[PDB]
């Protein structure tokens, strides 16, 4: 696939390639260089246009496992904050779906495991570097995922409250209220808790939130 | 691979997650405790750089060969 | 100063890469430095992995090239002798049994049949720990208590090309179970306890038994909550009258109550629709019982590959604990398209269970030609309210061309809700209306149009009748299957039927029932053997005839395999009638305009109005794909028969021709059948003879289906 | 589907002695693919053989013609018998002749009816052959277990105890006598020496070199039949060396870098061996110093050598005798005495030498 | 209206007649969980208080909740206790 040469004339093809938007055959050639000369100085350059070139590659399980590599090898680089946002960016790319992007279908609801990951990646980027040029992009992208996974507190609220388990519903909207107290989830999945109090008898419990709705309403 | 104007730098994804609403505390009525103060799901408040969405420049940043 | 390049060769039965991870493990990689000195170092460690294989006589050679830039290349080249042979297995102490049945039962083998491939002559020492555990168990269930093996050794001919086995054992002597004493804290349930440790005076000690015994007692205590109990036998033998009392010590830890159930793997499935399948939930004591239900109904499903449990504790809390089911999205649905034999021809059709992980079920199909156009769609919600009733629902446009014209179009609906775990019913109604025009006069056809009234000529193409029902649809479904794409265990039964309401054109009443049953012969469940049946019936109320056009066929690749589709059943019987339309050369010979003076037989099938299928089916492994992906292809032998008879048909007045109302006549078939699971959504590839066969039949050997 | 390696040519010569078969007796079923040491056993003017089986006979020495039979073979069904898997070396003495057992059973029968006199257990598979002189008989057995039975009641007397590794030849090293001591090897590569009246330990030493990393590597036994001749005993194994060690005290005098599993003769200052490469060469008393060598038999697979008519014999699996000369290291002559081939050695005494072939049969050759 | 199939919904903390009967005023809040066992739900609210609620559906028989409330001091000793029996 790769003829044999010096490291400088594959890193060069290498350059090439990705400027001209050639994704896979630069990854083949930047495989090559970064396993026949792992001790050179292109072990780092490299291992950042591979990354680069996996993530546009739609290769993001490899992106992801390139990421852990260099993380684990130079854990102090003046470039480490590139490479936690490309990890949180990588871990948000694997949530979308396009089929259903395109049917219009609001996937609040689905696997919040990537959505998760990808809020712990954002904040490590944002408490760690603040001055970094991504920091901004970060912030932005925290505040929707916040409400990414607020809303599938809500929608589990939602099912438990129509199979009329009221300890589970009370209970979700409890941890609601402790974790994203400030979304709009939480204020939509309150009255959900009122009426679960209000199932079980409990009516001086359910005065509290009732308060709670009052002292908060449009 | 693929033929696009500028497509080389920008985001993958589209731009969704500008419009997401911002986010505002609940207040704790007279006489109770509310518990909101005891997630680690904290956003910090940041004055840091960067431009947003597609304005992005993701190219790797060149290693000093 | 470093390998350029690193290559094997010669190795057969053993891959590269597992050649590479031993390399590695003696510092040697791509990138790494070499020292000519330790080639011979390189040459024994890779020579001393292979006796893991038992390839004692083996040999390998380093080759070190050198390269430009001081770079060298290291080629690896192996000579693989012959694997040490198994002469003999000997143990040596046994006086109950014969040697020769309790190597019977061993993995490893001394002897290989040549009718069968029962095992090879090869050695490897994982199965010999294996087979002492068997031993073991032989020896420790049939009583002897005291059954203990002395030693083991394993030799090597001088020539290193056999392998001899020898096993030291003590019988003792057997014992008889006196009695069981259940003791410690049960949290009540000692009624069920006492029950489970039930023993006959004078029985026979037997561990495996033992063993049951202390399952059953965990999971009865699991399924009132306490899913971490404390269990232990300890048998107290007595040589002195060889008798043994097994003491059983039993402590129910602390009620367990769940905190969370989480579903992880559903990419594309909404939550809910993995939620409300459950029947363990969050915020209540737990069962063990429901967990597993829950998986149960969850595989039933047939959306998912595989669905795992799990039921980590809560780090902090003593009793307290989290579900989590993990999933594997499975691609649901079908696509099928063509294009005509022979202008613009084409079909189509899509069908989707769980469309975009909604739950839904939806399906769309249709046809363009010159001949005919042909539509329909259907959807159905599973769950319409949250105890489990479905709403569906279905509509389709129908009009084909010869001339012979056929227009027909109607609508459906159906409730259904669940009467137990496993059964379910359904209701609904339907319109059905049906223009026939111009269709050539014919005994089974005509039969019915006098029975409605009408009084066609025999003698004509040019006469048309038009018609219009309504429905009410009923059913039934018994459902306990393993999983809905490749069950393994269990039953289906599907009852459905209608029946026409007063005002209908038409009366009559139809009524089918399919049935499906695996049975599992390995416990693997590898080897299974499937039964399955069709039947119908249907006939008209009061004066009133079943109309033809909802006939019974069979044949194709869905009901009997190696006919010609809808080929089984009677025959048309055409009139000598006139070209009112047009008689075309080198065809319309049947009882045409030219001829023909009397009745004429055909073989253009027409169905009839009752039906009997059945199948015995037999499945086994596929021969050459791996495990890793065996669950996505099933190899198949079958035997099929089917038949259909017109009850209503008179041999008195058509003695001279075959009598249509006979169930006798019975056909059959036999043959292989693969399936898989392509992207397309299932295929099926099958190969039959019809060995049994009547006049007019038409055989189809090979048939490749969606 | 690979095949073996390694494997030199019959190597052409003139027949320059002249010998001859007689005989060709069959016994029975013979030993088959199993490897044994069932070798025959020869005492006034009988000979007597054994064949992997309860079949025993005792054949005229003068004419191979039968005098007595039996069968030691025990009943498990109807019409179906369970193979005593008899895998002793036949050995004679007054009046019995005694047999080894891989059912750990051990026969002694009558020398002029062939009726059991005894039958006893012992510690497992008996597969060395039984050795008797001025006292008790003595077993070597797969356990590691050495053990001695009375030679008129076969009950045990004393046993001892030797290390087993993980993985060992298939054999058990005869015992050898000398002033009531008995020197054995084991499969640990020691050799120990014993006393007759209750197995006290004399002394132990090693003679194993191979030490390797793993358990083929390791594979070092000493399956040989110890020698013993003016005080010194001479011990060998597989991988390890060639030694003299003195017998009052266990030191070693002198090593030679040879390994095989075959059993070695004495005459002289000279001794005789076949190495593992099946290699044959001849060595000093003194230091084990090369006499000469001949290497021409590779990997032919052959038996213990004997000295017959002072020339050396020896075996194959192609059924071949090869005649070897002390005058220069030379072939004499050769012959095809078996189709099926040897893996059991020759005996030879009173100017007579026969041999037993892989299918049972019993030659006489002269 | 008519209604023909639905699980057992069970819902809450399992209280028995036996355990109810242990806990007693002057009890610490680690003597209350070892008897009773952990409480499913609490007062979030600012306020000590463990409501053990045992809720049981069968089918379409009806509805049964025993509510049993304890309400601890800040220091965790028990002060009040107020058992419900059925709705």
């Amino acid at each position: 696939e790769v003829p044999d040469n010096p490291p400088n004339e594959i890193y060069a093809t290498a350059q090439q390639k990705l400027q001209d938007g050639n994704w896979r055959q630069a990854i083949t050639q930047l495989e090559a260089l970064d396993n026949r000369y792992p001790f050179g100085p292109y072990s780092q350059q490299v291992q950042l246009d591979l990354i680069y070139a996996y993530y546009k590659n739609a290769d993001l399980p490899l992106a992801q496992a390139a990421i852990d590599r260099f993380i684990r090898l130079n854990p102090t680089h003046p470039n480490i904050d590139y490479v936690m946002y490309m990890r949180g960016l990588t871990n948000m790319a694997l949530d979308d779906s396009a089929l259903q992007g395109f049917f219009g279908v609001d996937r609040s609801d689905r696997d919040p495991q990537h959505a998760r990951a990808a809020f712990s990646d954002f904040s490590k980027l944002v408490r760690g570097y603040p001055n970094s040029q991504y920091t901004t992009d970060a912030t932005k992208r925290l505040v929707f995922l916040k409400d990414r996974l607020a809303k599938y507190e809500y929608s589990v609220a939602e099912y438990y409250t129509e199979r009329g388990a009221w300890v589970a519903v009370v209970n979700r909207v409890e941890g609601m209220l402790r974790d994203y107290p400030d979304t709009q989830a939480t204020r939509d999945a309150l009255p959900l808790m009122e009426n679960a109090y209000r199932q079980m008898q409990m009516n001086a419990q359910a005065e509290k939130v009732a308060k709670i709705i009052a002292a908060n309403s449009s | 691979c693929s033929s696009d104007s500028r497509y080389k730098r920008q985001v993958s994804g589209d731009e969704a997650y500008l419009e997401a609403a911002p986010l505002a505390e609940l207040h704790a009525p007279a006489g109770m405790i509310l518990p909101v103060t005891s997630g680690d799901y904290a956003i910090p408040v940041t004055n840091g750089s960067g431009a947003v969405g597609k304005a992005l420049d993701i190219r790797p940043p060149a290693q000093p060969l | 100063p470093t390998i350029a390049s690193i290559t094997f060769s010669g190795n057969k039965s053993v891959k590269d890469d597992m050649l590479k991870q031993n390399l590695e493990a003696s510092g040697v990689r791509v990138g790494e430095s070499l020292d000519r000195t330790t080639i011979a170092d390189i040459e024994k460690g890779l020579e001393d992995f292979y006796y893991s294989v038992g390839k004692y006589s083996a040999s390998v050679k380093a080759v070190v090239t050198p390269l430009p830039r001081n770079r060298v290349d290291l080629k690896l080249v192996f000579q693989e002798g012959v694997s040490a042979e198994i002469q003999q297995i000997n143990i040596v102490g046994n006086h109950a049994f014969t040697t020769d049945e309790l190597i019977s039962h061993f993995q490893l083998r001394d002897e290989v049949p040549w009718w069968n491939v029962v095992g090879d002559r090869k050695y490897q020492k994982q199965k010999l720990a294996g087979d002492l555990e068997t031993l073991r168990s032989y020896y420790l269930d049939r009583g002897y208590a005291r059954f203990n093996i002395d030693s083991t050794q394993v030799s090597l001919t001088p020539d290193k090309k056999g392998i001899y086995v020898t096993v030291n054992i003590t019988e003792g002597d057997q014992y008889k179970l006196s009695g069981v004493e259940v003791s410690g804290n049960l949290a009540g349930h000692s009624a069920e306890i006492e029950q489970l440790t039930k023993i006959e005076p004078g029985e026979l000690y037997n561990g495996t038994k033992v063993t049951k015994m202390e399952d059953d007692i965990k999971k009865l205590l699991g399924r009132y909550g306490y899913a971490y109990p404390r269990v232990q036998s300890m048998p107290e033998i007595n040589d002195a009258d060889k008798t043994v009392k097994l003491r059983v010590n039993v402590d129910a830890g602390n009620r367990f109550y769940v905190r969370k159930i989480r579903f992880e793997g559903n990419d594309t499935s909404k939550d809910a629709v993995l939620r409300r399948e459950m029947r363990q939930m969050e915020g209540a004591w737990l069962g063990s019982d429901l967990v597993d239900q829950g998986k149960e109904r969850l595989n039933r499903l047939g959306f998912f590959e595989t669905v795992d449990t799990d039921t980590q504790r809560v780090p902090g809390s003593p009793d307290q604990v989290d579900v989590v089911y993990k999933v594997k999205e499975r691609n649901t649905g079908s696509f099928n398209f063509g294009i005509g034999y022979g202008g613009v021809s084409f079909q189509a059709g899509v069908q989707q269970d769980n469309w975009l992980g909604t739950g839904y079920a939806v399906g769309i199909n249709g046809t363009k030609n010159d001949y005919q156009t042909y539509a329909e769609l259907s959807v159905t919600n599973p769950y319409f309210t949250v105890d489990g009733v479905s709403l569906g629902g279905r509509l389709f446009y129908n009009d084909f061309q010869a001339d012979y014209t056929n227009k027909s179009y109607g609508t459906d609906v159906t409730l259904g809700f669940p009467i137990n775990e496993y059964n379910s019913l359904r209701a609904g109604l339907g319109y059905v209306h049906n223009s026939l025009s111009n269709m050539q006069p014919q005994v089974a056809m005509w039969r019915y149009l006098y029975s409605m009234g009408e009084h066609p000529s025999t003698s004509d193409q040019d006469n048309s009748f038009k018609t219009d029902d309504f429905t009410f649809n009923y059913g039934w479904t018994y459902n306990k299957l393993d999983r809905g794409y490749f069950p393994t265990d269990g039953s289906r039964v599907n009852l459905t039927g209608k029946v026409t309401i007063p005002g209908s054109d038409n009366e009559y009443y139809k009524v089918t029932l399919d049935t499906a049953t695996y049975v599992p012969i390995d416990d693997d469940h590898k080897w299974v053997v499937l039964g399955r049946t069709r039947w119908g019936y249907g006939d008209g109320l009061g004066g009133k005839e079943m109309p033809f056009y909802e006939n019974f066929y069979a044949g194709g690749s869905s009901t009997v395999r190696g006919f010609q589709s809808n080929t089984i059943g009677p025959k048309a019987v055409y009139f000598p009638h006139q070209a009112s339309n047009y008689d075309p050369d080198y065809d319309y010979e049947c009882a045409t305009q030219d001829g023909a003076k009397d009745l004429c037989k055909s073989d253009d099938a027409v169905g009839g109005n009752a039906m009997a299928v059945a199948s015995l089916e037999f499945i086994t492994p596929t021969p050459f794909i791996s495990d890793k992906y065996a669950n996505s292809v099933r190899t198949s032998f079958f035997w099929d028969m089917g038949t259909v008879w017109d009850t209503n048909w008179d041999s008195s007045q058509y003695s001279g021709y075959p009598d249509y109302s006979d169930p006798s006549n019975i056909r059959m078939s036999a043959g292989i059948a693969l399936q898989w699971m392509s992207p397309l959504g299932p295929l099926v590839f099958s190969y039959a003879q019809p060995f049994k066969k009547y006049d007019g039949d038409k055989a189809e050997q090979f048939q490749f289906n969606i | 589907e690979e095949d073996v390696v390694k494997m030199s040519p019959l190597p052409t010569v003139e027949n320059q002695f002249t010998p001859t078969t007689a005989w060709s007796t069959s016994v029975g079923s013979g030993i088959g693919n199993f490897y044994s040491n069932l070798h025959p056993a020869l005492a006034d003017n009988v000979v007597y053989a054994a064949d992997r089986a309860g079949l025993v006979k005792a054949l005229n020495a003068d004419d191979g013609k039968e005098i007595w039979s039996v069968s030691l073979a025990e009943k498990d069904g109807w019409f179906s018998k369970e193979p005593a898997l008899l895998s002793g070396g036949v050995t004679v003495s007054g009046g019995h002749v005694y047999i080894g057992s891989e059912k750990a059973q051990v026969y002694a029968l009558n020398t002029s009816d062939g009726t059991v006199a005894w039958q006893t257990k012992v510690a497992g598979e008996a597969l060395s052959r039984p050795v008797v002189s001025d006292g008790l008989v003595l077993i070597h057995t797969s356990n590691g277990q050495l053990q001695a039975l009375n030679e008129a009641d076969g009950a045990v007397k004393w046993t001892v105890n030797l290390d087993m590794p993980s993985l060992s030849l298939r054999g058990e090293s005869a015992p050898t006598t000398a002033f009531g001591a008995a020197v054995v090897g084991g499969d640990n590569g020691r050799v120990s020496a014993v006393l007759m009246e209750q197995g006290q330990m004399i002394w132990q030493q090693r003679i194993s070199q191979a030490t390797g990393s793993t358990e083929i590597d390791r594979l070092s036994d000493v399956d040989t039949t110890p020698v013993v001749v003016n005080g010194v005993v001479f011990a060998l194994a597989y991988n390890g060396n060639l030694t003299a060690l003195d017998l009052r005290s266990g030191q070693i005098m002198w090593k030679r870098e040879l390994g095989s599993v075959n059993d070695f003769i004495v005459d002289g200052n000279r001794i005789y061996l076949v190495d593992q490469n099946d290699r044959v060469m001849a060595l000093t008393i003194d230091g084990g110093v090369t006499l000469w060598t001949q290497s021409d038999l590779l990997h032919r697979l052959l038996t213990s050598p004997v000295l017959y008519n002072g020339n050396l014999v020896v075996g194959d699996s192609e059924g071949y005798l090869h005649w070897i000369n002390v005058e220069d290291g030379r072939f004499v002559a050769q012959q095809k005495v078996d189709s099926s081939g040897f893996q059991t050695e020759p005996v030879a005494a009173d100017g007579k030498l026969l041999i037993q072939a892989k299918d049972g049969t019993v030659y006489s050759i002269t | 209206e008519r209604v023909v199939y639905r699980p057992d919904i069970n819902q809450g903390n399992y209280l028995t007649a036996n355990d109810v009967s242990k806990i007693r005023v002057g009890m610490t809040q680690q003597q209350v969980a070892y008897a009773l066992g952990t409480p499913l739900m609490s007062d979030p609210f600012g306020t000590n208080t463990w409501f053990y609620v045992f809720r049981q559906q069968p089918g379409h028989e009806g509805v049964t909740q025993q509510t049993l409330t304890l309400t601890f001091n800040s220091s965790g000793v028990l002060t009040n206790i107020d058992n419900k029996p059925a709705l």
